[PDB]
């Protein structure tokens, strides 16, 4: 196996989390969610 | 409905935990798996901006085509579970002799954090050519990122961790360079009894 890790891991990984705990302070991009997208009903129903 | 054209197919697929406590006792739990009438369809536009999108990105793959390689994968991972070893297992058939090339892009953000390449050869059993990847270990970033998730004190608050958190998996012939197959992979964390399940889309132009 091959594997590269990008440079700022540590950081990248620490941001998703404080994206959703700290939202008002991450400064990270926004998205819409998933659940809300235009996208079959099965998609956020579990069979 | 199957993750699979008529030159590769994705046979099996699982990620999981190894906990070994002693020499008599084992135990196995599994994230997600694959594997173990016709498939509904999804707009890739409505993606295009959870994974990356600069050169070999999965917009100019896309257009590269075949489409029909090309897959979603909804996921309800399986977080339930109490010598340590995270790996991933997979299985690819194929009709042809190929060498091929695995490529498992880690996104957050739609931007590459990680990639793992692997290279398979074939052996050909019952019938067909057979790929096996097994026990790939899981890279440092996935672990960790497991742990947090696991920390967090509402299932809710995981799933909306993962709104950044996609998969991108690419099958190449590394002698062609055609891609094999292409699944692009969503999380939710399951809150079922019968735990991990999952979700195949068609990816399609419009
Ligand atoms: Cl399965």
């Amino acid at each position: 196996q091959i594997v590269h890790v990008r440079g700022d891991s540590e950081t990248d990984l620490e941001a998703l989390f404080n994206a959703v705990m700290n939202p008002k302070t991450a400064n990270v991009p926004q998205t819409v969610p998933m659940c809300l997208r235009k996208l079959p009903a099965s998609f956020c129903k579990p069979p | 409905r199957s993750i699979g054209t008529t030159k590769l197919r994705l046979v099996e697929f699982s990620a999981f935990l190894e906990q070994q406590r002693d020499p008599d006792s084992y135990n196995k739990h599994l994230f997600v798996h694959i594997g173990h009438p016709l498939l509904e369809s999804v707009d890739i536009r409505q993606i295009y901006d959870k994974f990356p999108e600069k050169k070999g990105g999965l917009k100019e793959l896309f257009g590269k085509g075949p489409q029909n390689a090309f897959f979603l994968v909804k996921f309800w991972a399986d977080l339930n579970c109490n010598g340590a070893f995270y790996g991933v297992t997979s299985q690819y058939e194929s009709s042809e002799n190929m060498t091929v090339t695995c490529s498992t892009k880690v996104c957050s953000f739609g931007k590459q954090v990680v990639e793992k390449v692997e290279t398979e050869y074939a052996r050909f059993e019952n019938g067909r050519f057979v790929y096996r990847i097994n026990r790939s270990p899981m890279c440092e970033y996935m672990i960790n990122f497991i742990h947090k998730l696991k920390h967090l004190p509402e299932k809710y608050m995981m799933n909306s961790v993962l709104e950044n958190f996609t998969i991108l998996l690419v099958v190449t012939n590394r002698d062609t360079q055609e891609t094999l197959l292409c699944m692009a992979c969503v999380f939710e964390v399951s809150n079922s009894e019968h735990g991990a399940q999952h979700h195949i889309y068609r990816l399609v132009k419009d």
